[PDB]
């Protein structure tokens, strides 16, 4: 019952309510149309939904993720077996509840996280992720001893609008080049990359670059982190070095031109693997080396 | 070895410190960012106190105070402190008569002048000065003396 | 900064050297000052341009307010007499006091 | 959260403190025991009628005890593991209480979804299990022990300060028909005096001793096979604080030479918190016992640190009296032990 | 007379010129004016020359290096202890020569030293140099079948021109992100060169992001390579792997002070160390493993 | 296999108090009957010898010391083209573990001209002795080279009549006998 309109209305909003969130909403509004107990005609219909949404989606694995994550909710809602009403008013009410649940997930991280900032440590946030932007925040608030470091990401100039942001805050801002990046090695005390999806065990989706940066940590022995608050828990692992849905094509030798036509093709999307990175970031009590995966174990059983 | 009353002399030193002590009491002053009298106190302590005395004089309400606020004060602690009040201005034999005149007085007593924090584990001098009291009947009081870098030169 | 602490609820503005130094309880380290080798007691405070050196001792409410250069192994009275350099405002430079 | 309900119910709190500070206690398991008798007490005589409330103290206990001392980790682990201990008999309770309760297996959602009474015997039981588990390390890890070094392959030992690790050195060393040369590290300004003593034990043990200058580690290099670590504490991202001092540089030499590197410890020193930083948690020695002197020393600033933190990389696996875990797998563990609500006080 | 307005002179035509060759001759022209046979009069005057050159300087390295390559020049030219004639006619003499030198080892190292890319080799290349671009050129001319890599360069967009130059010949290219550097390792075979200068230590003096890049190839053991016309040794020490004689500020922290402007100032040169050097191409012969320190050595005497 | 490399064992063997043990790789095609013949000569004086398989170098670099080899062709950057079989991989495995290699060499040995690609230097091999027969050959493609070259990223010593020298300055030695005039005629 309409998912593209959705799509088209939620793009450059965020901020408020998480893109991922929205989606979420609206998937929880859609089964709440079609009654979950009759799950000859729901199931399907999801799963329609779900087609209907991968064909809309170009660079993006995320939505899916979260659709996936609701299926599995709604399977696990049904165990109690007894009265059949009951239920169904809960998973009605499981949507605006999820929305709730993200500002909790917020206060828990402004109390979790707010440990580990010490004397004298530069902080590099990557990426477009709004958790990690309100634990900066926060940190600020509390004042303990930092600097808020940005970048020069290419995407639909996101770095920039990033920098913007610090900007309001007040905070001194200086910024690091997807190609400069390569001098920083112990100077920006810790690496925090920001997450879009998180997979099985270490594997993290985010944007432009993120492997090369792990690689970079590694070879440095410095500290790799991945932050976000609780929406994004995949079943997903690739086999080569790097392997995803794309939408812009893998070294795309462009055709021979001499007036210009299409050029701005290549990895657009980046993945981690679970050696470089030595800390994870989630609201969820403080789980780090392969919880995420034990999640997914005892949710899927398959 | 083992019920030792503790006697400090507090309330002493003072004009000592050019230009302070005459308002708030010696002791009272902040030393490092808190107050002076709790590090002595835990040395004390360490050594090894069953009963806490002071022998205290210079605005006697603010001393009084500062034991109602103190740790000490209350039933969970092994010494309570009741500071001995005397009248005013009297040396150290003075002090050590108005000891006597009140009467509290113990075999194997501890007596410190002025107010001290140091590491030097007590348990080992204290078994030393009970063997050397076991050797003679004359045997009267214990010095505490430490080396420093060789040539003196701030004394 | 080099060697030099600071005690509880004291408030720093902008623009300050310090040199081997202590400090005691409620100390307003003013705009622009130094504190070497020199102590600064309960409730006494240091305004601007204050120039203090080697062995400076203060006392209780010495309100150092503006303008000051005090000498080395200078000491200044404390309780609310015998020593130069009282509580009123401004310590003596240009003479101040009853 | 200080002492002030405490009074002829519980005292021995002040003694414990003190314990902790100026340290008359020794040795991590003689904390663990300390903190057992302590739990014991409380259990003997607190009051309870309520549950939830009891918890909650419980959980303030916990605080407190945070905030009189960090550097114990053991007697914190312990009450965790009571606490967690509780819980699972309190869920038991209140599912009594209500009359669905199990699907397949433990499984998630269960932080979205909305999921007279007798616990002091459990409790004691709990303890008595808790002290079972502390008993002996060593018998439990030996038969995994005898089983990764062999014949003519040679061992590098830093820290002889564990208890656990020199015992486990010498079950090794047991055989008559097995040969092999063993060399020790000393880690000079915190543990000389105990390496002399491990290097005397080997000796008399008739086994290949070698004596270790800090320095010359790198010009043996070629030789080495193997790398223990002595450590003290555990915690969540595998990770774990040392017995004090002269490991970290060995450890990253070793990763440097690709040379296998094994950690002995035990599952009581697991703790369900993570280590945020290393400042918070390392402690620093004392500077007058590598330099004397005093007047002239103000400008002698010296530095020296007792205990000692290793990344959650250069570690491989933990054999323990269970058996062999590894570092992104011990959460599950510290989980089995600790429980959810337990680890935020 | 000045050697800058010289300098000045050339600007758009170019790409044949090789760096100190043109400077080079310019200080002959300077020279042959003012009378060559004195000492005293000359060699001080053209130290104080280069020392205001220097000075003078915008953003440009291998000047130094020529004017001391033309000084050992000199130096070695009086030896012969005959006459001052014919040794000043000799030392007048040699400037357009040079020049003519410098074009006939461009033509050495374009017809012989290009066996490196024959098998399809994907070249990783990034950072303009001419002599690259000639070595290019003359492969596709060669017919040697050939495919080519760059990463994007965008601090002054340099890549649309490159692309543009590459478009000339008319063969299929593709567009690289400098963070997704970690993602594409896959088909491309190894990293060759263009750079500013060749260091005392033995790595590179170079663009925006190198460093990475030289850990990249370290980690996947593709060699690296260093495409050069031979005599851009500039006297300089990288000691550090973050310290050298810099056009800029290095990696500039700025202060938040207006709207969305302090953060451009990309550090748009870098370095990689001196173990990264299997093979570097010279037009003295195919000689490398410790070629420029020996050479260093020979010119000092030391 | 060569007069040199085996005078050379034959000098290390005669002051037998040094222990030394002698561990053989078969090297799959022509090298093995060499290789017997050279236990054969060490039998011959008294050395212990120990046969080892070609597929098994993981599960004994760990344990290996030292590396001696007698090759044939040496090169400008640091690398050797050796006489045949199988020394790729091992020398990637002592890399990985890190192991330090000898080499016996002469100058005259040694070639001015630098190999720069794989694609070409590496000599493939005749499969005349691996299966016997040629209609299976039909529809499978089999893969065999003989001798191999070596990069310069492993090996660190080059014992020669005037001595041992760095691999990534063996050029200047060569130069020091050799000309840049004679490689490209």
């Amino acid at each position: 019952f309409n998912i593209t309109e959705t799509y088209l209305r939620f793009l450059e909003e965020d901020t408020e309510m998480t893109m991922p969130i929205a989606a979420i909403e609206a998937l929880v509004t859609l089964l709440r149309i079609k009654t979950p107990e009759t799950a000859a005609e729901m199931i399907n219909t999801i799963k329609s939904s779900t087609e209907e949404l991968i064909k809309s989606i170009p660079n993006s694995v995320s939505l899916r993720a979260g659709c996936d994550i609701f299926m599995r909710f709604v399977l696990r809602n049904l165990h109690l077996y007894g009265d059949w009403e009951n239920c169904k008013q809960h998973l009605i009410e499981n949507g605006q509840l999820f929305v709730s649940r993200a500002k909790k997930s917020r206060n828990k991280i402004a109390e979790i996280g707010v440990d580990f900032i010490a004397d004298d440590d530069i902080i590099l946030v990557h990426g477009y992720s709004r958790a990690v932007f309100s634990l900066l925040n926060h940190a600020a608030n509390k004042f303990i001893r930092f600097r808020c470091v940005v970048t020069e990401s290419r995407p639909s100039k996101q770095g920039n609008q990033l920098y913007t942001l610090l900007e309001q805050k007040g905070i001194p801002v200086t910024l690091i080049v997807d190609s400069a990046v390569g001098a920083v090695i112990d100077k920006v005390d810790k690496v925090f990359v920001g997450a879009e999806g998180v997979a099985e065990s270490g594997g993290i989706i985010n944007l432009v670059g993120t492997y090369s940066v792990g690689v970079l940590a590694h070879n440095a022995r410095k500290p790799f982190y991945v932050v976000t608050e609780s929406h994004k828990f995949v079943r997903m692992f690739p086999l080569s070095s790097d392997d995803l849905p794309m939408a812009g094509p893998p070294l795309d030798f462009t055709r021979r031109t001499d007036d210009l036509e299409d050029a701005l093709r290549g990895p657009t999307i980046d993945y981690t693997a679970q050696e470089y990175i030595t800390a994870l970031i989630t609201d969820l009590g403080v789980l780090t080396p392969s919880a995420v995966s034990e999640e997914l174990i005892k949710m899927w059983y398959d | 070895e083992d019920r030792l009353q503790a006697v400090v002399l507090t309330d002493s030193y003072e004009t000592r410190f050019m230009p302070l002590t005459a308002v708030k009491p010696r002791c009272l002053l902040p030393l490092a960012n808190v107050p002076l009298i709790e590090y002595t106190l835990e040395f004390l302590a360490k050594a090894g106190v069953h009963e806490v005395f002071l022998i205290c004089s210079s605005h006697a309400n603010q001393i009084n105070d500062y034991i109602e606020n103190s740790k000490w004060n209350l039933p969970w602690s092994p010494f309570k402190i009741t500071t001995i009040m005397s009248p005013e201005a009297r040396c150290t034999g003075d002090v050590m008569r108005d000891l006597d005149n009140r009467g509290i007085i113990t075999g194997d007593f501890i007596l410190v002048s002025g107010d001290v924090l140091t590491n030097i584990d007590f348990s080992k001098m204290l078994e030393f000065h009970k063997k050397m009291h076991l050797q003679d009947k004359d045997h009267i009081s214990t010095m505490c003396l430490s080396k420093a870098s060789t040539y003196p030169k701030t004394r | 900064i080099e060697n030099s602490v600071i005690g509880r609820n004291c408030q720093i503005g902008e623009n300050i050297r310090i040199k081997n130094s202590f400090i005691w309880d409620d100390c307003i380290i003013g705009n622009n000052s130094i504190i070497d080798h020199s102590l600064i007691a309960s409730n006494a405070t240091l305004g601007s341009n204050v120039r203090l050196n080697d062995g400076c001792i203060i006392g209780f409410n010495v309100k150092i307010d503006d303008n000051m250069d005090l000498d080395r192994n200078t000491k200044i009275s404390a309780s609310p007499q015998d020593l130069d350099d009282q509580t009123l405002a401004v310590s003596i430079v240009g003479d101040k006091g009853v | 959260h200080p002492n002030a309900a405490t009074s002829d119910v519980n005292v021995t709190i002040d003694t414990f403190v003190a314990k902790l500070k100026r340290r008359q206690v020794q040795g991590s398991y003689a904390i663990a025991l300390e903190t057992l008798q302590l739990l014991m007490r409380f259990i003997s005589a607190a009051r309870w009628n309520h549950v939830n409330d009891l918890i909650e103290q419980i959980r303030d206990l916990g605080n407190s005890l945070e905030k009189a001392h960090p550097t114990a980790f053991s007697c914190g682990n312990v009450i965790r593991r009571i606490l967690a201990v509780l819980r699972d008999e309190v869920e038991e309770d209140t599912m009594s209480t209500t009359v669905v309760a199990e699907p397949l297996i433990s499984s998630m959602f269960n932080l979205l979804q909305k999921p007279k009474t007798d616990y002091r015997q459990v409790a004691i039981q709990g303890i008595k299990d808790l002290i079972d588990e502390i008993k002996n390390i060593d018998e439990g890890i030996q038969q995994i022990a005898i089983d990764l070094i062999h014949d003519h392959e040679i061992l590098l030992t830093p820290t002889p300060d564990s208890k656990t690790v020199l015992k486990f050195l010498i079950t090794a060393r047991e055989r008559s028909n097995r040969t092999f040369t063993v060399l020790v590290t000393e880690g000079f300004p915190n543990n000389t005096k105990n390496a002399h003593e491990f290097a005397k034990k080997l000796a008399q043990h008739n086994i290949e001793t070698l004596v270790v200058p800090d320095s010359a580690v790198f010009a043996l290099m070629s030789r080495v096979g193997k790398v223990i670590i002595g450590t003290k504490a555990v915690f969540v991202n595998g990770g774990t604080i040392s017995s004090n001092s002269g490991v970290s540089s060995v450890c990253e030499c070793a990763r440097e030479f690709r040379t296998p590197v094994f950690a002995v410890a035990g599952l009581y020193k697991l703790s369900p918190l993570y280590p945020f930083d290393v400042e918070k948690f390392v402690e620093f020695g004392g500077s007058q016992r590598i330099l004397p002197r005093m007047d002239p020393r103000k400008r002698l600033d010296t530095v020296n640190q007792i205990t000692d933190y290793v990344p959650p990389e250069n570690i491989d696996i933990y054999i323990t009296n269970v058996g062999g875990f590894n570092p992104s797998f011990i959460y599950r563990i510290a989980w089995d032990n600790y429980k959810q609500i337990d680890v935020h006080l």
